[PDB]
RNA sequence: UAAAACAUAGGUUUGUGAUGCAUCCAAGUGGUGUAUGUCGCAAACUGAUUUCUGCCCAGUGCUCUGUGAAGAGGUUCACCGGCGC
RNA sequence: GCUCUGUGAGGCGAGCUUCACUUAUCGAAUGAAGAGACCAAUGGGUUUCGCGUAGUCUGCGGGCUAUGCACCGUCUCUGAACCAAC
RNA sequence: UUACCGAAUCUUUGAACGCAAACGGCGCAUGGGAGAAAUCCCCGUGCAUGCCAUAUUUCUCAGUGUCG
């Protein structure tokens, strides 16, 4: 009953197959420290944005759920760059609802 | 006394019976992988003269050698240096052929 | 020009961080050696070809 | 010495065929069943030129013997194989231009082209542009029909072998002068390496044979013989005479 | 909604194409590895391996060896706290007893990984004018002895309830074999043409 | 050293029907011309066109036309196995 | 040259070649895509395994050579197309 | 703080092996996470080839191989 030219092997039955803290990524481990140069105190409080190095393989969603978890506030965009250093620069937007400027002086800055 | 008659009936390769069986096997054998394992030796009381045992853990294996002299791979023929390191086509691989089939 | 790998610019990077002078506070040890950096690089002369 | 270009050519590497604009494989179509009791009507789709070949190659459609899906099929064409033209390939294929039917079924004496030797072997003799080779005779006895090779050249082959029906298409390439050196750049162009071809005299003793001097002659006869070493077997090969004939 | 299947017509449903399909190597070789040993000039020492036992006389002694199995592992242990009879297998134990003729008849089996295991033991039976028989396959006289495969099986002894039952079997064996062992050492065997080409042949000699 | 050389078109010649020809590779159911098929491929010489390529095949090149015997044996002697023309 | 290297039929000469054979081997084609047969044998033998004839042989069970029965064995100058109606 | 050593930690790679790679790229499966009007996003683990063993409650199969 085969019908090609050339034989083609069968379906055969196939059997379907310590770190207390398995996920080395984190809040914490994503942003690092809040940026201080006058770039980025131009847009605390011009822009809403808060600045930050933030760990350089964390990409952009992240961020945003970092600062969520840190700050406690929300994102309404995180476009980061990596710096030319090597660190990665996150310009974190502030939902207008949130002020970047009373909490980066919560923030201690 | 099973071995000395199936020992005895391998010392007579020549033997026409010997000599069809051995002529149906290298047929069957050119058309296999250089390597082919076996469930069981083809020669079960040779095998077993060297050391295999009906056990877990032995496996045979029939690998595959051409036979002939050793081509020496210098290139396009040509050797350098002393006359006598010339020579190609007749200087003999300086290793047995169970070795290189080991 | 713009191109580069991220594992170049980590490279670059890394050089760029390490072009820098001693620390003043490093002489100033016991029994320190260092005086100026034997590794400085200007990109005008040692090339870092990556 | 040093490795003579016509050995050089053998690691084909600058010296390969180009190729890429070609259309692949010019042959005839895979012999079927049914090439074997019956024929295949294939209409010709388009005839194109392949680069670097005289002869125009033939698009016909074959629909596909064993399934649904129509079998595009593509050989040197026959002269007077216009598109939209029905080819009928197969043993009872009709006697007509373009049509590929048994070489024993073809009348003795009729031209034929894209012979193929071997039967099966889709299609090997007489393909070049121009080229036919008329059927020279058959022996229905022993199923071997003889036929005149492109060059004066008897040959037997088994008339189950197959043919195609006259002439290969672009047949006169050659009358026309090429004039330019520039114009033989281009046909070599979609070809090989093959061209310029400087003269062994005009090589160096390291490069040939006949290569070095002062006044650049051969030194030895250019007729070299069968077994002459390669890198040796240039000039005229196993030559049986020399000379203007 | 009748199909023509003319050739360039409706496109044939999908006929079986096991005859003409590229099976698998294994496949190929273990069919051309009995096809080409049909028409090879086999040996006599060989070949007969390939005449063999009457079914029907087989059949009849498989069911013999069956009736005196070797005792199972859960049962001999059982035993040693202290041998059922049983037919000798091995062909090491059954080696020596036709050697030392305590075997009353024998059976090899047909087939053999390498034959050359067995090859020699219906001249070693005939030799000692031991009964023998050879029977279609080590598979048989496997189940027959409860292994998956025996090479060789050895009725040395019965109770006296199967004495003619065997001994009518021993005569219907050796009468096949053992008597016939002046045809046996001569019958050169193969040579066999393929179907298609004895009727190639049958229809050349038709034509002429 | 930009030529007068090389290329060139044109000319001729040679091989060759795929078991091929040339040819690479240490090696192979390896490779290149060849995705080709004599209006093709491979090899050479000459060097557009016009015109003409005489005589010489001597040389050279190319082409073509194990088994017995002796011996104790080692062995020995003998017979059969591409050239020359 | 030997080997690869088998098989039948010859003839010649003291294992040599013709001729067929085909399983080695080789080449080719192919997506291994339709080979042969049924048309029947100087064919096969495990469900066909068996009978009958003459010759010979016998471990008395049958064998073997020839031979004929059976049985293996038998059917008929560009269109569209598939996804079936035992 | 020093010295030593058991417990761990040991990033990207690398034989490097899930697939790649001048890509800090991309998977499939498994569990987790955040999250969110699910999609996205992070994370852990498995996932190379070859071979041996085994199918211990004996996996599923393929062969005009051998038979039955
Ligand atoms: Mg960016
Ligand atoms: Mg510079
Ligand atoms: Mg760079
Ligand atoms: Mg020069
Ligand atoms: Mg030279
Ligand atoms: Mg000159
Ligand atoms: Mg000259
Ligand atoms: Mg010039
Ligand atoms: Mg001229
Ligand atoms: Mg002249
Ligand atoms: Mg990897």
């Amino acid at each position: 009953a085969y019908t090609r030219p050339q034989f083609r092997r069968p379906h055969t039955y196939r059997r379907p197959s310590m770190s207390a803290i398995s996920n080395k990524w984190d809040a914490f481990r994503v942003i690092r420290y809040p940026l201080t140069t006058d770039k980025a105190m131009k847009k605390i409080e011009e822009n809403n944005t808060l600045t930050f190095i933030v760990d350089s393989n964390a990409n952009k969603t992240e961020i945003k759920k970092a600062m969520r978890k840190l700050y406690q506030v929300k994102a309404v965009k995180v476009n980061t760059l990596i710096r030319p250093d090597g660190l990665k620069k996150a310009y974190i937007r502030l939902s207008a609802s949130y002020d970047a400027l009373e909490t980066a002086n919560k923030m201690g800055l | 006394g099973a071995f000395m008659y199936l020992n005895e009936l391998w010392k007579k390769k020549s033997s026409d019976v010997m000599r069809f069986i051995q002529r149906v096997r290298a047929w069957e054998f050119r058309h296999q992988h250089t390597v082919v394992r076996l469930r069981r030796p083809t020669r079960p009381e040779k095998a077993r003269m060297l050391g295999y045992k009906t056990k877990q853990g032995f496996s045979v294996f029939r690998v595959r050698v051409r036979r002939g002299g050793r081509k020496r791979p210098v290139h396009k023929g040509i050797t350098y240096g002393k006359p006598k390191t010339s020579g190609v086509l007749g200087v003999k691989l300086n290793k047995n052929s169970r070795a290189i089939a080991e | 020009g713009r191109f580069k790998p991220l594992a170049i610019k980590k490279k670059y990077a890394k050089k760029l961080k390490q072009n820098r002078p001693v620390p003043y506070w490093i002489r100033l040890r016991t029994g320190n050696r260092i005086k100026w950096n034997e590794k400085r690089r200007h990109w005008r002369r040692t090339k870092l070809h990556y | 010495g040093k490795t003579v270009l016509t050995c050089r050519k053998g690691n084909g590497s600058i010296y390969q065929v180009h190729g890429h604009k070609r259309l692949g494989p010019a042959k005839l179509r895979i012999l079927d069943y049914a090439e074997r009791h019956g024929f295949m009507r294939g209409v010709v789709k388009t005839i194109e030129h392949e680069p670097g070949r005289g002869a125009p190659l033939a698009r016909v459609e074959f629909r596909h013997p064993y399934k649904y899906r129509r079998v595009k099929e593509l050989m040197v064409a026959p002269e007077g194989m216009f598109t939209g033209q029905s080819v009928l390939c197969g043993v009872k294929a009709p006697l007509a231009i373009g049509n590929v039917l048994p070489l024993g079924q073809i009348t003795e004496g009729c031209i034929v082209c894209n012979v193929e030797a071997k039967v099966g072997d889709r299609g090997t003799i007489a393909r070049a542009s121009g080229d036919y080779c008329i059927i020279i005779s058959h022996n229905h006895e022993t199923g071997r029909t003889r036929l005149k090779l492109p060059s004066g050249q008897k040959k037997t082959v088994p008339s189950n072998c197959r043919a195609m029906i006259g002439i290969i298409a672009g047949g006169g390439r050659i009358e026309k002068p090429v004039l330019k050196a520039g114009n033989s750049f281009y046909r070599f162009r979609g070809k090989r390496n093959c061209w310029p071809k400087v003269r062994g005299v005009a090589r160096n003793p390291v490069e040939h044979p006949h290569g070095g001097g002062n006044h650049q002659h051969i030194g030895h006869p250019s007729t070299v013989s069968r077994h002459a070493p390669p890198g040796q077997k240039v000039g005229l090969i196993a030559a049986r005479r020399t000379g203007r004939i | 909604r009748p199909k023509n299947f003319g050739i360039g017509h409706d496109v044939p449903y999908a006929r079986d194409l096991s005859r003409f399909m590229r099976w698998p190597t294994f496949v190929t070789m273990q069919r051309k590895k009995r096809v080409l040993q049909r028409r090879l000039k086999v040996p006599p020492a060989l070949h007969q391996f390939t005449k063999v036992l009457d079914r029907s006389s087989r059949n009849e002694l498989l069911k013999l060896v069956k009736k005196y199995p070797s005792e199972t592992r859960r049962a001999r242990r059982q035993r040693l706290f202290d041998a059922p009879l049983s037919v000798v297998t091995g062909l090491q134990e059954v080696t020596r007893t036709i050697e030392k003729k305590t075997a009353r008849l024998v059976m090899i089996a047909n087939n053999v990984d390498p034959i050359e295991l067995v090859l020699w033991m219906p001249t070693l039976c005939r030799a000692n004018k031991v009964p023998y028989a050879i029977v279609k396959d080590k598979a048989r006289l496997g189940d027959a002895v409860g292994r998956k495969t025996a090479t060789c099986v050895a009725i040395t002894d019965v109770n006296a309830e199967d004495e003619a039952a065997l001994k009518n079997l021993i005569r219907s064996v050796n009468a096949r074999f053992l008597a016939r062992s002046d045809v046996i050492r001569r019958q050169w065997g193969g040579l066999q043409l393929s179907l298609r080409s004895r009727a190639e042949l049958r229809k050349k000699r038709a034509r002429n």
